[PDB]
């Protein structure tokens, strides 16, 4: 319950990247390009798991 | 329960043999209460409560 | 047992503030990492007063860093001895107030102290038996003057009953670095007239003046000013945290030294200080300490003593000395300079002695006197504050902010009727 | 512990503003956690003991189970707030016949059962902040004929928030009671 | 025949940490607490092989406190007998006597209760304190009158540490002092003065030490207690308990402060040099420069005086001495009392402790007088009152806490009333 | 005249840093003592010739790649210049002494091509000076820095140099034929405000790695000198970094400040598929060792691991072995010794191979066959002073700087006594009687005490203060009736132990510092400042004659042999005298004790003679017939 | 007075209990060390380790300072009449 959700969010991310000093999560930038121009949309969809896990021959036999 | 300190009782520590300063009146305590646990006391030879033991008796019965 | 809790306001607050946490984590012998590593046992008993107990044996200060700028917060972390800081005690702004009272007190103050202060309290009840409050800062700058300010007003507000120490450095003219120093020095200390218990006056002339002249060094940087200061800051507070043969409380000296409500501003000096070339022709004696102390080219305040009279001294002392000698030397420095001291007010001077020494020294002692010379030093002020205000120079950036000009009139009568009591009094 | 105290008319054995508040407690907790907060309506400091299964998070009095502490005073002061969850606690009393009652006060229960060693009570909270005084001399009186002693540990369950819990010898009422044992 | 010994405050505490570690060297206690009938008066023999003491040190601040928890005496005092506060006092009279004090009294008062009660021929209270202070000032006099209403008969041995005229390491001690002194008339019986240049004095000129600490200071006040106390503890040709003192020292019931002096205060090489006798230290035990109090007794008259003798004493040289003192005329006495001294002796020495510089002499006198001195340095700590109180300094400390100036209006008249009594009686 | 053999010696400066360094050909280690540096035979423990001629204490070393140059450097007093003395190796002669540095010489660097010296001196000079091997002449030099300057390191190249600012600064120096001058460039840190302790550089020049007092390795890229990736990333080391030294693979063997070491990866990674790298890894986690690492030297290459000698500030060196192979670092400590200054040894009656020497906090039992150190007991914080076995083996009396006589066992170190206030302040001199339980101790007061001791108590008896300065020495008869006190006020007194009085009172002008009893209770010999030993008869008490023996400066050790013809005396200055006991005679060893000598003592079977000396040395000689 | 001062005398009330302790801290044990002796008497081959053991005792509490001076100078100062204190 706070008044402000968005009352946070420069000092947090400050905190995380500098003061507490752990290494900030720096990925999902690719295909951004620069600034003044619009980004390339990737056909990806961030909400989908697919994580589809390929175990060809490490699987273990019964 | 003297250790334990709920007998509202001192040695006056007079000249001549020492009475029982008493902390509230003797006429409206409980006898119930206290009689049985001043006669169990009588027993003990220790110096500093047998006397406090006897002496509270002697009052309660006088 | 008793708890004293830290704030650093400003640059010059939070430079202070870290050297003086260096200081105290050497005289603790707890290394820049958190953990203890000292040899003796009487540093273990007396790490509850400025350090918390945290998981894995490390000690965190009990210290709250406020400002509004991300270079104080990354110089603090860059030095030696900044890895201890706890990471959650930086309040912290994004814009700086930029040398605006205003700015400090009133626009980034109704968004800043609600944390700070949540912070200051959480600290507050981390430790059983409260004793005081300690804050370091500036009475010139913006984020360190309005907003300190402002915390002492809320802190005071919420708790009644706890001693309060104010280590403010002031401007002098002649070490002038930015230019609305009166407009701000001036309601600041309206506010901790009214406000502070006690307040620790300091000035960079006078700890330039001590450096060329006693320390005969060539460079006097800000490390070196800020060094003496914190060998006061913890030699004001060594009795709370080491036994000795007269324990002296922070509101024992308070009671000592505060005779009226109003004259608590006090002058703060430190011995022995002497150059390396003449470490070796010198002794380690109460005497020479004495006069040392005594002497007013010691003091770290632009005013001479001997313009005024002392109202109430007191030293305290670190080392294994004689009680008799400690006082019979306060005894010889209250019978000579006889005419110095009040008449209505019999014995002068508070002694206290202390059984540990600071690292590197022999011994040590600490001066801090309520004498009657700041008046010279308020009115040095006050003109500077008349002479802006009578034209309204600089004034409109003030009262864009939502102040007027009721405030700036009310704190002129302020210093006036307070220089007027200390004059009458002298 | 406790056995060489004073206790006089006051007697503290947690008080959430502190250093170390939990220095003889025994914390035991699984599937849970313990926490020291601010709560938002009396702006301080105070415990949260929060768990899936009440049975397994608690914290006892005496942190040696064998060693039991003493205290001689009748009443038992809870300032505890209502979560609208599971909650209970447990304390340990001696009858001068010199055997060990139970009295297990609990939220989830309808029946009041009275057993050789231990009696289970059914307890309802109001919603908010609220004191409560357990009178272990009439309780041991109604329970048993014998009469209260001695107190030999407690021990509360998940699911609260606690603050300042003492033991007494009266019933003090609000306006005689001592400024630190007040709720507002 | 045993006595309790209560202390208060940072001074209190230091004279029992002296006096202490001097009665079980005296009685052969090793500081752990026990022996490799006459220690019955201080150590209770408890248990097996156990001796624990009769005393409560207590104080506000936890640092002297803890400091001989943590000393070489660990083992001797019982935990519990160590009590501590929170925070200080501060100098302030009203803060030890309202604040702290209305919380830490009970607990105290509620403890000697079973130190009396453990007790069985409990001849009397003695305190130990200073009144410069605040704690030692202001919650030592709340328990001196819980004490006298909870006892009253019974004497009380008040050994209060007074600020010197003019060596000073305090600011409000003449408040301190006066409104200790007002509830100090009416419920001790029988106050002794100490003072700290005096002593001083006396270490520098017979003690040839250059650099006297609070140690000595303490170790002696700790002799002059045992000297005082040996008639108990010890047998001799002729003893007397606390109780002659109560009437033989107090002609008024309000005339009680008793200035104390110790003899022969002797180094090591003096030993040798001079000649112990009996005439010679009664003489000491007289001029200005061997009591305890700054104070010069010639602008006074005697009103009665005590004598305790250690040591090889045998009572005829006692009776010549006293015999000369009296025809001599540098020392006047009162019309109201021709027969002024009362002596005493017991058979053994005094001991030495290995850290003083005292040496192993064969006798010692300890002596105890009243006079109008005190009259004098009342009068001087009230006009250094009033100075300071003329222009209402360190009062609003005072009114914070809780406290008025009624109560400093009522102190400064009746110490003028106490001024006023004195100077009737001494005519 | 002639000059004694010197047996074997124990005892090594462990407070300098980076002193201890081994011989990069064949078996040969060097490390400083108190004013002379020792080499010693890396096989067997059979102490080298040492190397004299410094004024003070020594404080800092340098060896040359090829090892045939050696450069020292010392501390000497406040305004007298310090001096760097350069020696061959093969021939051991003094080559060039160079005295330019005011106060101290703070380290010394020699070049790759065995060419130039770089000297950084004084906490308050800070002046880098550059030297040349081929004369003793000075290139040029330059102030580094506001902020003092700790340490100096050369490339593998060697035109230029590196060194780091005890404070908060770092710089590379290059320099130039053209102007015969030195161009600083100062690091690139981005915020960062360490203090930096010790430096090392690569095998091929790319990066430096330098210990910051905060705990880290910090590692600047050369060329630029930047900054770059941190140290250890579980955490900084328990307090700074104190010594550095580099693999021959691609590691860092880092020491911290608690005898902590590990072995750190240099190659940097970038992790979290990002552009900032990670912290340098420690490969190896190495174990904790009881004194402050000071020295880290690599002395030996084999291609099963790697061998080092590792120095202590407690003066305990260590073997480590690391292999690559198999992450773990092994240790073994192979010599240990006293770390300050040491007061007074015993000898236990009768018996041969036991030294009971003590330093401050310390008291240390030795073994002399092998002078392997049998046991230790450390009390926390305090000053030993003398200390003596009883005549019966079962207690070890050992005075301490509080007042306080604490008595010890043998075996087990158990305390079975102590005396809570013996004199006021510290104590100097105790004596054992042949009964076992009467003891004598005397302190600085001027005053001695006498103790008798019950098997549960200790009770003292009467105290005798004749003496008005500090008590040296106390010596007692067979017999427990006689004992002589030798004090400070230039009388040394005989009292009497059935009646505690005083027979008669030697005297002289000046302190007496030591008095020895004659076998068969003839004489004694007495030694003090006069630079004057002079015997006295016994019994009433008169100077028989005087010897001028070593006029040069004080004398404060004397021993005497068992049958009473030897006559073993120290001095203030570095060498000790044998005398004859009837006649005048010298049979004295002059090189040894760089720091003057306070106690020796002669073994009772006649066959060494053990001394001991203001610095932590204990010099193990032979004896012979005088 | 309070709860961690109750808690803290029963605690020194058992350290005052159970009986004094010579030891603070040992390494390794007599026994061992016994051996290691032993076989350092009887032949070679023994570890500096093994033969090398420390014991630490309560000692000083205060930390390590120089010792003070009580008495400057006989020359400089003395009393009223006369002398060297
Ligand atoms: N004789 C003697 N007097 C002492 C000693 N220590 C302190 N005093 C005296 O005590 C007076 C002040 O009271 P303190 O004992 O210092 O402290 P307090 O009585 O507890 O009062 P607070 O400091 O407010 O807590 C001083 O004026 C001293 O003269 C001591 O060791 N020996
Ligand atoms: N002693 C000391 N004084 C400083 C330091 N930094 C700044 N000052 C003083 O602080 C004054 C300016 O205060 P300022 O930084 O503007 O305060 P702020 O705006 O609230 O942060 C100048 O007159 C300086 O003399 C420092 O590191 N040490
Ligand atoms: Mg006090």
């Amino acid at each position: 319950m706070n008044g402000d959700v968005a009352g946070s969010l420069f000092t947090s991310t400050y905190r995380n990247v500098k003061l507490a000093g752990k290494a900030p999560p720096a990925a999902n930038l690719s295909g951004t390009g620069s600034c003044f121009d619009t980004t390339s949309l990737s056909p990806a969809r961030a909400g989908a798991h697919k994580a589809l896990d390929v175990q060809k021959d490490e699987l273990p036999v019964w | 329960f003297y250790e334990r300190g709920d007998l509202p009782i001192a040695v006056d520590h007079r000249g001549s043999k020492n009475m029982i300063a008493w902390k509230v009146d003797i006429e409206k305590l409980d006898y119930h209460h206290y009689l049985p646990i001043f006669f169990d006391g009588i027993r003990e030879t220790q110096e500093p409560y047998r006397f406090l033991a006897v002496k509270g008796v002697e009052d309660m019965l006088r | 047992m008793r708890e004293i809790v830290h704030i650093q306001g400003g640059q010059c607050g939070n430079q202070i503030g870290a050297k003086f946490w260096e200081v105290v984590s050497d005289e603790h012998g707890i290394d820049p990492t958190g953990t203890y590593h000292g040899d003796s046992d009487l540093q273990l008993e007396r790490i509850n007063v400025y350090f918390n107990e945290a998981t894995g044996g490390r000690y965190v200060p009990r210290a709250i860093l406020m400002d509004l700028e991300p270079g104080t917060m990354d110089s603090v972390r860059s030095g030696p001895y900044g890895q201890i800081f706890r990471p959650d005690n930086f309040v912290f702004g994004q814009t700086g107030a930029g040398n605006n009272w205003a700015k400090g007190h009133y626009t980034e103050g109704a968004e800043l102290i609600d944390s700070v202060l949540d912070v200051v309290r959480k600290e507050a009840e981390s430790c059983d038996c409260l004793q005081g409050f300690q804050v370091c800062h500036s009475l010139g700058g913006g984020t360190g003057s309005g907003m300190g300010t402002l915390l002492i007003s809320k802190i005071r507000e919420e708790y009644p009953d706890r001693m309060m120490l104010t280590f403010s450095v002031v401007p002098s003219p002649k070490v002038s670095d930015t230019v609305v120093e009166p407009y701000n020095a001036t309601l600041s200390v309206h506010q901790l007239v009214e406000n502070a218990d006690e307040c620790m006056v300091l000035d960079n002339e006078a700890l330039y003046d001590i450096c060329f002249r006693t320390l005969k060094l060539t460079t006097p940087t800000f490390g070196d000013l800020n060094h003496l200061i914190s060998a006061v800051m913890s030699g004001i507070t060594c009795c709370l945290r080491f036994p000795g043969q007269l324990n002296a409380d922070l509101r024992k000296l308070a009671v000592n030294l505060i005779p009226f409500p109003r004259l608590h501003f006090f002058m703060v000096g430190f011995t022995p200080l002497t150059s390396r070339g003449s470490q070796q022709y010198r002794a380690l004696t109460v005497p020479e300490l004495t006069q040392q102390m005594w002497d007013a080219k010691n003091m770290m305040c632009a005013a001479d003593p001997r313009h005024g009279r002392y109202l109430t001294a007191s030293a305290l002392f670190r080392g294994r000395m004689s009680t008799k000698e400690v006082d019979e030397q306060m005894l010889n420095v209250q019978n000579k300079n006889s005419s110095y001291f009040v008449e209505w007010i019999p014995n002068n001077v508070k002694s206290s002695v202390c059984d540990i020494p600071p690292k590197g020294l022999k011994m040590s002692a600490t001066f801090i006197g309520n004498s009657t010379a700041i008046q010279e030093m308020f009115k040095r002020v006050s003109e500077q504050f008349t002479a802006m205000f009578r034209r309204k120079a600089f004034l409109h950036w003030y009262t864009g902010e939502g102040m007027d000009e009721m405030e700036f009139t009310e704190a002129e009568s302020n210093m006036n009727d307070l220089v007027s009591e200390y004059q009458q009094y002298q | 512990m406790f056995k060489n105290a004073f206790q006089s008319g006051f007697l503290s054995v947690l008080y959430s503003i502190g250093s170390k508040p939990l220095e003889i407690w025994d914390k035991q907790v699984s599937n849970g956690h313990i926490k020291r907060i601010t709560d938002a309506d009396i702006q301080s400091s105070v415990l949260e003991i929060m768990g899936q299964n009440v049975s397994t998070t608690y914290i006892t009095c005496p942190a040696d189970p064998n060693k039991t502490l003493g205290i001689k005073l009748p009443f038992l002061v809870l300032i505890i707030k209502n979560l609208n969850k599971y909650f209970s606690f447990e304390v340990q009393v001696l009858d001068d016949k010199n055997v060990r009652r139970r009295f297990r006060a609990s939220n989830y229960q309808s029946t009041t059962r009275v057993k050789p060693f231990i009696c289970t009570m059914p307890m309802r909270l109001d919603s908010g902040w609220n004191q409560i005084q357990f009178n272990l001399s009439d309780f041991t009186r109604r329970a048993y004929g014998t009469n209260y002693i001695e107190t030999l540990r407690v021990q509360v369950h998940a699911n609260c928030r606690i603050r300042r819990i003492y033991f007494s010898d009266r019933l003090y009422s609000e306006e005689e009671l001592p400024a630190e044992f007040k709720l507002f | 025949r045993e006595v309790i010994s209560i202390h208060i405050g940072q001074a209190g505490i230091q004279v029992g940490n002296a006096c202490w570690e001097l009665y079980c060297l005296e009685h052969g206690i090793q500081p752990d607490g026990q022996m490799p009938d006459a220690f019955n008066t201080f150590f209770s023999e408890t248990g097996a092989g156990k001796h624990v003491p009769r005393c409560i040190f207590l104080d506000l601040e936890p640092t002297v406190v803890d400091e001989v928890r943590t000393g070489t005496y660990r083992q001797l005092f019982h935990p519990e007998q160590l009590i501590s506060g929170k925070e200080d006092a501060a100098n302030n009279f009203a803060r030890g006597h309202y604040t702290i004090g209305k919380e830490i009294v009970d607990l105290a008062l509620d403890r000697i209760r079973k130190l009396a009660d453990n007790c069985t021929g409990l001849q009397g209270f003695l305190v130990f304190n200073a009144v410069g202070g605040g704690t030692g000032s202001g919650l030592g006099s709340l328990l001196l009158e819980r004490l006298s209403v909870d006892y009253g008969k019974k004497s009380k041995l008040g050994f209060t540490v007074y600020p010197s005229p003019q060596v000073s390491t305090a600011v409000v001690e003449p408040y301190n002092s006066v409104l200790s002194t007002h509830s100090l008339l009416e419920h001790t019986d029988v106050a002794v003065m100490l003072d700290n240049e005096a002593i001083y004095d006396i270490c520098r000129r017979s003690l040839d030490i250059e650099r006297p600490t609070y140690t000595n200071l303490n170790r002696l006040i700790a002799q002059v207690i045992s000297s005082l106390t040996a008639s108990l503890r010890f047998d001799g040709a002729l003893n007397v308990d606390i109780t002659e003192f109560q009437t033989n020292l107090v002609p008024y019931p309000r005339i009680h402060f008793m200035l104390s002096s110790y003899a022969p205060i002797i180094s090591a090489e003096k030993a040798y040099h001079e000649q112990l006798s009996v005439a010679e230290i009664t003489n000491a035990a007289f001029e200005p420069a061997s009591m305890m109090v700054k104070c010069d007794p010639r602008h006074g008259k005697y009103m009665a005086c005590c004598l305790m003798y250690r040591g090889d004493v045998v009572p005829k040289d006692v009776n010549a001495s006293v015999a000369t003192i009296k025809t001599k005329r540098t020392i006047q006495f009162v019309d109201w009392c021709p027969t002024g001294f009362k002596c005493g002796i017991n058979y053994q020495p005094p001991t030495v402790v290995p850290g003083g510089d005292l040496a192993k002499v064969q006798r010692a006198v300890c002596m105890i007088s009243n006079s109008t001195a005190i009259g004098e340095i009342f009068s001087r700590l009230d006009h250094k009152f009033d100075l300071m109180y003329a222009k209402r300094a360190f009062v609003h400390w005072y009114v914070g806490e809780g406290m008025e100036e009624g109560e400093f209006s009522e102190a400064r008249e009746d110490l003028a009333a106490l001024e006023k009594d004195f100077e009737e009686v001494g005519a | 005249a002639e000059p004694l053999v010197l047996n074997s010696v124990i005892g090594f400066g462990g407070a300098i840093e980076n002193g201890l360094i081994a011989h990069p050909d064949g078996r040969t280690i060097i490390y400083p003592l108190g004013s002379t540096i020792v080499l010693r035979d890396r096989a067997d423990p059979r102490s080298q010739e040492f190397l004299q001629g410094h004024s003070d204490k020594v404080s800092c070393l340098a060896l040359s790649r090829s090892g045939r140059y050696l450069a020292s450097g010392q501390i000497t007093y406040m305004g007298f210049t310090a001096d760097i003395i350069i020696w061959d190796l093969e021939s051991k002669q003094l080559i060039h002494r160079m005295a330019l540095h005011k106060v101290k010489v703070q380290a010394l660097d020699f070049s790759c091509d065995e060419r130039f010296l770089a000297s950084l001196g004084g906490q308050d000079d800070n002046a880098l000076v550059l030297w040349d091997v081929a004369s003793g002449n000075a290139i040029c030099g330059s102030p580094c820095n506001t902020n003092f300057t700790n340490c100096v390191k050369f490339f593998n190249n060697s035109p230029d140099k590196l060194i780091t600012a005890g404070n908060f600064n770092m710089n590379v120096w290059t320099y130039d034929a053209g102007n015969n001058k030195l161009r600083p460039t100062d690091a690139t840190l981005g915020t960062l405000k360490r203090v930096f302790k010790s430096v090392v550089v690569d095998a091929n020049d790319e990066y430096a790695y330098c210990g910051t007092t905060t705990g880290d390795v910090l590692q600047i890229a050369l060329e630029r000198v930047l900054f770059k990736n941190t140290g250890p990333a579980k955490g900084n080391v328990q307090m700074g970094v104190t010594a550095t030294c580099e693999v021959p693979t691609g590691d860092i063997l880092v020491g911290g400040g608690d005898g902590s070491l590990q072995v750190l990866r240099t190659v940097p990674e970038p992790s979290s598929t990002n552009p900032k790298l990670l912290r340098k890894m420690p490969a190896l986690a190495g174990t904790k060792v009881e004194g402050a690492i000071t020295s880290i030297a690599l002395a030996d290459m084999n291609a099963r691991g790697f061998t080092f000698f590792v120095g202590t500030a407690m003066c305990n060196i260590y073997k480590v072995t690391y292999e690559p192979a198999t992450s773990r670092l092994k240790e073994e400590l192979v010599q240990t010794a006293h770390n300050d200054k040491i007061n007074g040894m015993a000898f236990p009656n009768e018996y041969s191979e036991v030294f009971a020497t003590c330093g401050t906090g310390f008291i240390r039992l030795w073994h002399l066959t092998t002078c392997r150190e049998l046991l230790r007991i450390a009390v926390p914080n305090l000053e030993c002073f003398c200390i003596a076995f009883t005549t019966d083996g079962s207690a070890i009396l050992s005075g301490w700087s509080d007042g306080k006589i604490r008595a010890f066992g043998p075996q087990s170190g158990k305390i079975i006594f102590t005396i809570n206030d013996a004199h006021q302040k510290a104590v100097t001199a105790i004596a054992s009687t042949a009964d076992s339980s009467r003891i004598l101790s005397g302190g600085e007061e001027g005053m001695v005490r006498v103790w008798r001791i019950g098997r549960t108590s200790q009770t003292l008896e009467a105290s005798m203060k004749d003496h008005k300065g500090p008590v040296n020495c106390i010596r007692i008869k067979g017999s427990g009736d006689e004992c002589v006190s030798a004090s400070s006020d230039g009388s040394c007194i005989l009292w009497d132990l059935h009646t505690f009085k005083r027979r008669t009172s030697l005297f002289a002008n000046t302190f007496f510092k030591s008095v020895v009893y004659h076998p068969d209770e003839s004489q004694l010999v007495t030694a003090g400042t006069d630079r004057k030993v002079t015997y006295w008869d016994a019994y009433d008490g008169n100077a028989i004659r005087i010897i001028d023996g070593s006029d040069l400066d004080e004398v404060n050790a004397l021993a005497v042999d068992r049958d009473g013809e030897a006559l073993v005396s120290g001095g203030g200055d570095k060498l000790v005298k044998l005398w004859g006991y009837d006649e005048g005679h010298c049979y004295f060893v002059g090189v040894a004790h760089s720091g003057a000598i306070t106690a020796v003592g002669v073994t009772p079977d006649k066959q060494r003679i053990v001394s001991v000396g203001t610095e932590g040395g204990i010099f193990i000689w032979d004896y012979q017939r005088p | 007075m309070d709860l961690k001062q109750q808690v803290k005398n029963y605690t020194m009330t058992i350290r005052n209990t159970r009986p004094p302790t010579m030891i603070k801290e040992q390494d390794k044990s007599e026994f061992s060390h016994f051996r290691a002796l032993q076989v350092l008497a009887n032949g070679d081959e023994v570890p500096y380790e093994a033969t090398l053991r420390n014991v630490i005792h309560d000692g000083a509490r205060q930390p390590k300072l120089p010792p003070r001076q009580t008495q400057k100078h006989p020359g400089y100062i003395r009393n009223e009449s006369g002398g060297f204190f």
